[PDB]
């Protein structure tokens, strides 16, 4: 809850701006997060979890048909209640 | 048919206590069992809540 400022790189986690738009980066963690300035979220995320991974993101696989696989794990065909 | 006796206005449902209520806590009776307004709700296979009275299943 504590406002801190900026840049960050607390428990390995280096909070920082590029090109004048703001990043988190997970190196150790293997995740690279950042935000515009109009504001859209984008995570760059490493093949160690490659078919690991399941959330609203998808899952990273080969496959883009497959990754809504729900937090039991159900092949949904719908984008919303997934 | 058009029937005479003690309703309520229609934006109020009747609720199984003798108040009746808006739709938006007014259970739903999939197989009959009483769920509460916001119930998830699932086996393996199949998937299913309870929204506004309605029960939304899906598989
Ligand atoms: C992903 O891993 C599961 C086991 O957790 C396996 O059954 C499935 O075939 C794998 N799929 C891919 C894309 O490797
Ligand atoms: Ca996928």
């Amino acid at each position: 809850d504590q406002r801190v400022s900026m840049p960050y790189a607390s428990k390995g986690l280096y909070l920082e701006t590029e090109a004048g738009y703001y990043k988190l980066s997970g190196e150790a963690y293997g995740f690279v997060a950042r935000i515009d300035g109009s504001g859209n979220f984008q995570v760059l995320l490493s093949d160690r979890y490659f078919n690991k991974t399941c959330g609203l993101c998808g899952n990273f696989n080969i496959f883009a048909e497959d990754d809504f696989m729900t937090q039991e794990g159900t092949l949904t065909s719908d984008p919303y209640d997934f | 048919a058009c029937l005479e006796g003690c309703f309520c206005p229609p934006g109020l449902y009747m609720d199984e206590r003798g108040d009746c209520v808006p739709k938006a806590q007014c259970p739903c009776y999939y197989d009959g069992e009483i769920f509460q307004p916001e119930d998830i709700f699932s086996d393996h296979h199949t998937m299913c809540y309870c929204e506004d009275g309605f029960m939304h299943c899906t598989m």
